[PDB]
């Protein structure tokens, strides 16, 4: 990812990663997966009374934070949103639809994330 | 540890 950054000047040191990718972000993309499949088996288990809890659909914002803070926890994020668009759960669609407004180099703006 | 008692959560 900074590879422009080692043209523009040169650089042959390796670009250093996020803490908080690995224990927050990245935990937090799986935080949102693992309750997605517990609804699923829940969904999938019988003896459901009237009016069941939706999916959470509150978004903790260091998630958004380390999007719009970090390109790399940025493009992850953004593919992860193209995976689920393909999975297609409308509940953490637009859980997670807030905060890619605000994103980091306008990636979640930029053609790759739009075409895709 | 959220993680984790999602995934107990989720067993049971």
């Amino acid at each position: 990812q900074g590879a422009w950054d080692m043209i523009d000047s040169q650089v042959f040191k390796e670009p250093k990663m996020e803490v908080e990718l690995i224990t927050r972000f990245l935990p937090m993309l799986m935080s949102f997966l693992v309750d997605d499949y517990t609804f699923n088996v829940d969904q999938k288990l019988p003896a459901e009374e009237k009016a069941p809890v939706s999916y959470p659909n509150t978004l903790p914002e260091s998630f958004t934070k380390f999007l719009q803070e970090q390109r790399m926890a940025c493009e992850v994020g953004l593919y992860y949103v193209l995976h689920i668009t393909k999975q297609r759960n409308k509940n953490a669609l637009l859980r997670l639809l807030p905060g890619l407004v605000e994103t980091f180099g306008d990636l979640a703006f930029g053609d790759i994330f739009l075409h895709l | 540890e959220a993680l984790q008692k999602k995934f107990n959560k989720l067993k049971k």
